[PDB]
RNA sequence: GCUAAACCUAGCCCCAAACCCCACCUUACUACCAGACAACCUUAGCCAAACCAUUUACAUAAAGUAUAGGCGAUAGAAAUUGAUGGCGCAAUAGAUAUAGUACCGCAAGGGAAAGAUGAAAAACCAAGCAUAAUAUAGCAAGGACUAACCCCUAUACCUUCUGCAUAAUGAAUUAACUAGAAAUAACUUUGCAAGGAGAGCCAAAGCUAAGACCCCCGAAACCAGACGAGCUACCUAAGAACAGCUAAAAGAGCACACCCGUCUAUGUAGCAAAAUAGUGGGAAGAUUUAUAGGUAGAGGCGACAAACCUACCGAGCCUGGUGAUAGCUGGUUGUCCAAGAUAGAAUCUUAGUUCAACUUUAAAUUUGCCCACAGAACCCUCUAAAUCCCCUU
RNA sequence: ACUGAACUCCUCACACCCAAUUGGACCAAUCUAUCACCCUAUAGAAGAACUAAUGUUAGUAUAAGUAACAUGAAAACAUUCU
RNA sequence: UCUCUUACUUUUAACCAGUGAAAUUGACCUGCCCGUGAAGAGGCGGGCAUAACACAGCAAGACGAGAAGACCCUAUGGAGCUUUAAUUUAUUAAUGCAAACACCUGCAUUAAAAAUUUCGGUUGGGGCG
């Protein structure tokens, strides 16, 4: 009789309650004799770099000059990466200055993205 | 009034929202007998005989009535002294202080409508003094106006302006009858 | 008790704004301007009643002529409702017959 | 309040804004368009004005036509503008009786016919009126070319008549493989209702249809701005080079 | 408003109904005394005591030839095209006292008018008017503005 | 009737009026007598006389016709030939 | 036939509130 | 609302000349919102209404009603404010001079009924006043006796005149 | 002196102008598996016709004309002509709106209420009562009186009616809200005038303009489209319960649980919008029952009781047409004056209406009432009060 | 003989007692136009006036402090007892 | 059960304390008898009675509360049902004729099924006559 409030496993049957989720991205799949198989991969694996001996520490001292907000751009980005080379190689397939025709084959395809975060 | 268009406008109990469904029914509650919570007898309910859409009040009385109410109106100031025929409107400078100087020494009412020939052509001088003052209005003669006249104690009329009015109201005597719009052409008539 | 108990703040108006100033002007443009322009092009309101005048289903009618097509959906569906009950009423009850 | 436009307006002002402004002139033009079809179910009055035998006096006299329903599976076959009258009637022909609510239905038959120009034999749920159309025209390619949509009535027979004029338009090969002088017979015996492949392309699309072939024409995957800043770059150092 | 009753209710039979006795305007046979009154024939009249007052008056110059137009303009005579006025009659009365030699067309005219017109040296004509030409006669002006 | 047509919002005639009685633009109201046209086998001389003829009405009913019929069927008149010409004024009426 | 006027419950509203 | 009752305790009077008698002080207290019925509040305060502090204490502490230990902790409230702030000699100096219970602010609930019908119960709530006037109790008005009462009637014997005449 | 009282702006109304990260169709707001399934089809009815059945509306001018029409209620063209805010609301108003929220309903859906300080809070008045219960007797007052009562006079109001104090209706009371809309033609006042009007229209003193007359609430109903078989009727799938005793494979007996509801008492605004206590029928079957699904209103279902279909089913409920209609009932709000009660006819008509009669207003004119003789039938032998007519007055 | 009306006279003044209906003279408040400026005037407008509709909303009464409702006992408030 | 009722217990009840409704209500300074009257008086006429108020019972009256009487009549108000009431066959089923070469379509005829609508007035209440 409760319209306004959420939907959520908790409320319902058994079957509903068994059914519905919290969100959690599935891990495995199940198999006959509700038999749950973990498939590893689709774990997320935590990519914890090593802190030794950095120097970030999360806050910033105050004593900091302020600079201009300068969003990065398409534009820059060229500039900064590949402008350099392709003048040189001007003045002396764009594979080589590191245009990808195409994402697939590649471990991150940029779009459609499939990656985390 | 004829320009009037009043935008008073009230919801009958058929535009108040809601109101489809009987209250109660006829007999055995013991309470009165309703057919709709927005009746005008409920609160919140429709307005029984209320202003009814955007209502106008446009109507035209003959032009010969009109023209006969400016002479009438024209008669009435000059009888009491307070039309006054100028030369020209030219003032030596534009200052608001200098009319509302002469105008006081020269006993002119607390508000005095000054008449132009045409628009376009009116005066700098006055032009410029009349707009900085708030009962001193500049008009051309093609918008003089018994209400206008009426509101101004006195009326500064210059001599085209007399002429203007004077052939403009007294061809309204010995016109005939329109045979369609004055708008359009006729053999003599501008 | 449905009387105020302190005076309501002063209404100053004030008579010599340049509306009421310059009130009226231009009533006589036709008689005193060739009658290039009738006085009703100095109305300015709704469109379909711009010069003219009528009883309310006339209104209604007039309304639902010029400018239903524009109209919202529920605003036409009441018009249309209330110059039914206009007609009926006008045209079935009353006093004189 | 008011809407700027009246409702009528708003399809016309939808065409106007957006992909369908995009859409070619001429599918537009044919869209707007609105010729009234040819009477099927009503007599047309002969002349515009008639004496009223009442009192003899000359008044004008309009065609109002008979509202028609196409039922959907019409637009699967060729109809000769007929279909189902839904109107009413009184009973024993006096307006004094009974009305009665009345649905005249065409009498279909299903009808196997040869298109010279398609080559191909189709088989169509057809109406006796199609058929003496077909008879008047001398062919289902000529009634089909000849005959209008307002008057053809039918999804199909648009389709066809968009087929027949792709192929005059192409002067395709396929039609009549290994028989160069019977396809050129062919072509020439239906030469004059030739036009441009563009037009006769959108010939015959619904607005939707139409719609859909612009969205494929005019899709072209983002080009990787990297181009855009390669050629960009280079066109500037070739100017830096020259000067 | 009365009491009870329909009257006071504001719901009283429609005009003309007589409680369910067959109303007057009913009982009475349908005979044809307007049939075709929107096909006659109107001709406004035109006394000759009418003419000779507006030429006495200089409204109609009988110098020139005297016509439709010159009568409206002169606001001798008010026609009504979209009321079946097909023009103007010239009309016996005021024959005794006319005196005016004027040159006049109309599109009726009585046998009596006609002999005052041409006793007093003048000249009349019956010209027909068919509805658009007349309505043109009458107000040339509105038609030049048109543009036809 | 139709006190406010709701196309126009004008007043509207009953042409039922109009097609059974004439009016007469001095404010008189002309009609035939019923029954003019039944059972004439049965009716004297002088009733057939009588019933064929034309009627004034009083002033109640002229004042009903004129409610019924608009000011269009008021106006005046100038038919070629009115057989009811003369009959449109009256003269020599003393209040 | 028999007559029966269904009770007619208030608003709720009008009891809960508290100053 | 209106809490006049409160301010009553702040007009200050001119200063009393040497030859004046000394004038009564005078306390107002009250207690607002109630949980009680005003109308037996009243009777509490009529009860008190008249007597000396000590005496309406003496009242209350041993009457049963839930009102009596409220007006109770009212009237201590006001002696010891009596003494404390409005400068009254003596805690038994004093005398109820006004006691009445207002109507105080009330709840509407709803009582259900057998047959789905209902009733509208009042959370009622009452306030309670008193003004202590220094001084002994004023003495009961004494039953007029039967001497002053025949003076009463002659005395209405010798007013009559001869009505409706000159 | 308490309840309280007020308050001005939150906003709204009418016009003009202007065109407007992730999740989610599965049980929505649910990361991740072979689909196939796809939209179009006259509105009806109320209502009017005083029933109802054909029928009944959904710029200006031509024109409410031509035409249509149980030729009646009513419906109704075309040619042709030319085409910048507020004498608005201001918290019961204005949007329903502080909000489509709270709350109510299974759902469609219905749908509220209200707030007020100040520059800064980092500073006297409704009802109801209380002060202060009451004294013989009486529509509660009036005439009065020295005096409140005592004395004398006085049968609340509204509506309906022949007639009401009526033991006929409504009303506890305060506050707020709550009900006469308009043509034709007339009348008054202007303007112009044989012409008037700012095309059209009228005109044999007319035309133009203005002023001034036409209410509110209420049915059972009808039709359209949605929503409903979590109750209940029946059914489908797959489940569950039925102690003990007698008998023996039982629509068997006694009798728990369980189902039902015979009779009584209580209750009747109740514990309960159908209950409690006792009593009672069945209780291995045509039984009872949990779960999910199905049949939907021109219908469903029915061991027919016109049963039951979400508490009110001779046909559900919601929304809409809809402000349905009501000759019926009720209501219809400032002061003051004046005139004002009256024959009948027709009518599916006698609860109403149209005409007449009466009544009202304005205007023109001259006779109006009372009434002297004379006069108004025989049938009928006699046979009345009178009447009609009628100068004078 | 007297008492006895709103009959009649007397002093003064007089439009100042019939339902439905009809004619007329005024008019409360509001807004607008001009006045006025401790509450107004001449006009134009209109959601323009409520002792009554088992009227609607809100407040408070009357019925009424009434009908109804509730907590087994002692005690150290551990506990025990019925 | 009753002749024929009595006793006791519990509940209710009454008093004290807390909490605290409902229908109802024109105003009431709310008497009895006879008469009157809109045809049965607390209020009117003639008499009689009459300090003031609480509390508990009673049910003769307030034509008591409750439901705008389900009885009866009326309404040119409804609706349900039945028909051998009037009007229809739009719809299905048949046939027959066309159309096409059995189905579909058009037109007729007959049935089934239904659909819309009505059920006059006077009347010594209505009905019957
Ligand atoms: N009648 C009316 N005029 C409006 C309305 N809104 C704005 N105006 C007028 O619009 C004009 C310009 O309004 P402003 O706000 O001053 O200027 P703006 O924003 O440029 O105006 P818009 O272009 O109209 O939005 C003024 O004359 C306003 O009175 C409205 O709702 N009604
Ligand atoms: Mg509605
Ligand atoms: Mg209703
Ligand atoms: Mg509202
Ligand atoms: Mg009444
Ligand atoms: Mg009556
Ligand atoms: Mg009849
Ligand atoms: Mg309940
Ligand atoms: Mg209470
Ligand atoms: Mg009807
Ligand atoms: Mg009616
Ligand atoms: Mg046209
Ligand atoms: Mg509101
Ligand atoms: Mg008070
Ligand atoms: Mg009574
Ligand atoms: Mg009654
Ligand atoms: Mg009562
Ligand atoms: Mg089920
Ligand atoms: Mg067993
Ligand atoms: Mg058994
Ligand atoms: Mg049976
Ligand atoms: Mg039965
Ligand atoms: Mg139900
Ligand atoms: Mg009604
Ligand atoms: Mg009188
Ligand atoms: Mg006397
Ligand atoms: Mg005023
Ligand atoms: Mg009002
Ligand atoms: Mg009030
Ligand atoms: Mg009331
Ligand atoms: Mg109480
Ligand atoms: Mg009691
Ligand atoms: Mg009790
Ligand atoms: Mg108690
Ligand atoms: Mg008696
Ligand atoms: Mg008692
Ligand atoms: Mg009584
Ligand atoms: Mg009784
Ligand atoms: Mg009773
Ligand atoms: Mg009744
Ligand atoms: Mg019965
Ligand atoms: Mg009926």
């Amino acid at each position: 009789a409760d319209r306004m409030s959420k939907w959520t496993s908790k409320r319902g049957p058994r079957s509903f309650r068994g059914r519905k989720g919290r969100g959690a991205k599935g891990i495995g799949f199940l198999t006959s004799g509700w038999r749950f198989v973990q498939i590893k991969e689709m774990v997320p694996e935590f990519v914890v770099p090593d802190l030794t001996g950095f120097k970030l520490k999360p806050y910033v001292s105050y004593l900091a000059p302020e600079s201009e907000e300068t969003p990065l751009t398409a534009a820059q980005l060229f500039s900064e990466a590949v402008a350099p080379a392709i003048e040189k190689d001007f003045k002396d397939n764009l594979e080589k200055y590191g245009f990808e025709p195409t994402q697939e084959g590649k471990l991150f395809q940029l779009y459609p993205r499939n990656f985390l975060r | 009034n004829f320009k009037r268009i009043s935008y008073a406008k009230t919801k009958t109990r058929a535009e108040v929202r809601g109101g489809g469904r009987k209250p109660w029914p006829q007999k055995g509650t013991g309470r009165a007998r309703h057919g709709s919570i927005r009746s005008p007898l409920w609160r919140g309910g429709g307005v029984a005989h209320g202003p009814r859409g955007p209502t106008s009040y446009y109507y035209m009385l003959p032009m010969k009535v009109r023209a006969l109410g400016l002479k009438v109106a024209l008669t009435v100031k000059l009888a009491q002294d307070d039309l006054h025929i100028m030369d020209s409107l030219e003032l030596p400078t534009g200052d608001p202080q200098y009319l509302t100087e002469l105008a006081h020494y020269r006993r002119w009412g607390d508000s005095v409508l000054l008449v132009d020939l045409t628009h376009e052509e009116m005066p700098q001088s006055i032009v410029e003094a009349t707009s900085r003052l708030k009962t001193f209005n500049l008009i051309p003669a093609v918008g003089l106006n018994v209400h206008s006249m009426l509101k101004h104690q006195t009326l500064v009329l210059t001599l085209p302006t007399v002429a203007f009015l004077e052939d403009k109201l007294l061809w309204q005597d010995s016109r005939y009858r329109p045979l369609y719009p004055f708008s359009l052409p006729y053999s003599d008539f501008p | 008790i449905g009387i105020r108990l302190t005076l309501p703040p002063p209404k100053v108006v004030d008579r010599w704004n340049e509306k009421r100033a310059m009130f009226g002007v231009y009533d006589n443009i036709g008689i005193l301007g060739n009658f290039e322009k009738h006085p009703k092009e100095l109305i300015r309101g709704p469109i379909w009643l711009r010069g003219w005048k009528g009883n309310e289903l006339q209104r209604c009618i007039r309304k639902r002529k010029m400018v239903g097509s524009r109209m919202f959906a529920d605003d036409l569906h009441n018009l249309n409702k209330r110059i039914r009950y206009l007609y009926k009423h006008f045209n079935r009850h009353g006093k004189f017959r | 309040p008011l809407h700027k436009y009246p409702v009528w307006l708003w399809k016309r002002l939808q065409l106007r804004e957006g992909i369908c402004s995009r859409l070619p002139g001429h599918y537009l033009r044919s869209l707007e368009e609105e010729r009234t079809p040819t009477p099927v179910h009503y007599r047309p009055h002969g002349a515009k004005f008639k004496i009223n035998p009442k009192n003899g006096q000359r008044e004008r006299v309009e065609d109002v036509p008979i509202p028609i329903y196409f039922p959907p599976e019409s637009q699967r076959g060729l109809w000769g503008g007929e279909g189902w009258i839904l109107g009413q009637i009184y009973a024993n022909n006096d307006k004094l009786s009974k009305r009665l609510k009345k649905v005249w239905k065409p009498q279909l038959f299903e009808r196997e016919f040869y298109s010279e120009i398609l080559d191909k034999k189709f088989t169509v749920t057809v109406t006796m009126r199609t058929l003496d159309l077909i008879d008047e025209a001398y062919g289902l390619d000529f009634y089909i070319l000849k005959t209008p949509k307002e008057d053809l009535c039918s999804k199909f027979g648009m389709d066809l008549k968009r087929g027949m004029l792709l192929r005059l338009a192409r002067q395709d090969p396929q039609l009549h493989p290994e028989d160069p002088e019977r396809r050129a017979a062919i072509y020439d015996k239906y030469k004059e209702f030739a036009i441009p492949e563009e037009e006769a392309e959108w010939v015959g699309l619904t607005l939707e249809e139409a719609i859909e072939k612009q969205r494929l024409l005019e899709e072209k995957d983002p080009v990787p701005l990297f181009k855009i800043y390669v050629a960009e770059l280079i066109q500037q150092l070739q100017q830096q080079a020259l000067s | 408003r009365g009491h009870k009753g329909e009257r006071q209710r504001g719901t009283r039979p429609r005009l003309g109904f007589e409680g369910g006795q067959t109303p007057f305007y009913i009982r009475i046979p349908k005979y044809g005394f307007n049939e075709g009154h929107s096909f006659r024939r109107q001709y406004k009249p035109l006394s000759l005591n009418r003419l000779q007052y507006l030429i006495d008056l200089g409204r109609v110059d009988p110098s020139q030839p005297i016509d439709l137009t010159q009568l409206v303009n002169g606001r001798g005579v008010t026609i009504q095209p979209l009321k079946r006025d097909y023009g103007v009659q010239l009309v016996e009365e005021g024959a005794d006292t006319f005196t005016a030699k004027v040159n006049i067309e109309v599109q009726l005219a009585s046998e009596l008018a006609i002999a005052a017109i041409e006793k007093n040296g003048g000249v009349v004509t019956t010209a027909f008017y068919d509805p658009r030409s007349l309505d043109i006669v009458c107000k040339p002006v509105p038609f030049f503005l048109r543009g036809q | 009737l139709t006190y406010f047509s709701a196309r126009k919002g004008k007043r509207k005639t009953v042409k039922a009026v109009i097609d059974r009685f004439l009016r007469l633009h001095c404010g008189l109201w002309v009609r035939r007598k019923a029954g003019y046209k039944k059972k004439l086998w049965k009716k004297t001389p002088a009733r057939k006389k009588r019933l064929r003829e034309f009627v004034f009405c009083n002033k109640t009913q002229s004042k009903l016709l004129d409610k019924m019929t608009t000011s269009f069927w008021k106006r005046r008149n100038w038919y070629v030939d009115d057989p009811y010409q003369k009959y449109h004024d009256r003269t020599n009426l003393k209040v | 036939k028999k007559r029966f006027t269904p009770p007619i419950y208030q608003p709720k509203f009008k009891t809960e509130k508290e100053f | 609302i209106s809490r006049k009752w409160e301010k009553k305790n702040k007009i200050v009077y001119p200063p009393q000349l040497p030859g004046e008698p000394r004038r009564p002080a005078e306390i107002y207290h009250c207690r607002r919102q109630i949980k009680y019925s005003k109308d037996k509040m009243w009777y509490l305060a009529k009860l008190i209404r008249g007597m000396s502090i000590d005496q309406a204490l003496a009242q209350l502490e041993f009457n049963d009603k839930k009102g009596a230990k409220i007006i109770k902790e009212v009237l201590l409230e006001a002696q010891d404010m009596a003494v404390r702030d409005h400068n009254v000699e003596f805690r038994s100096n004093l005398y109820i001079a006004e006691s009445t219970s207002g109507r105080g602010q009330c709840l509407k609930r709803i009582r259900y009924h057998g047959r789905g019908r209902f009733g509208i119960m009042e959370k009622v709530y009452c306030h309670y006043f008193v003004k202590l006037v220094e001084g002994p109790p004023p003495p009961p008005e004494p039953p007029k006796t039967a001497v002053a009462h025949a003076k009463e009637y002659i005395q209405q014997l010798r007013s009559r005149t001869i009505v409706h005449t000159l």
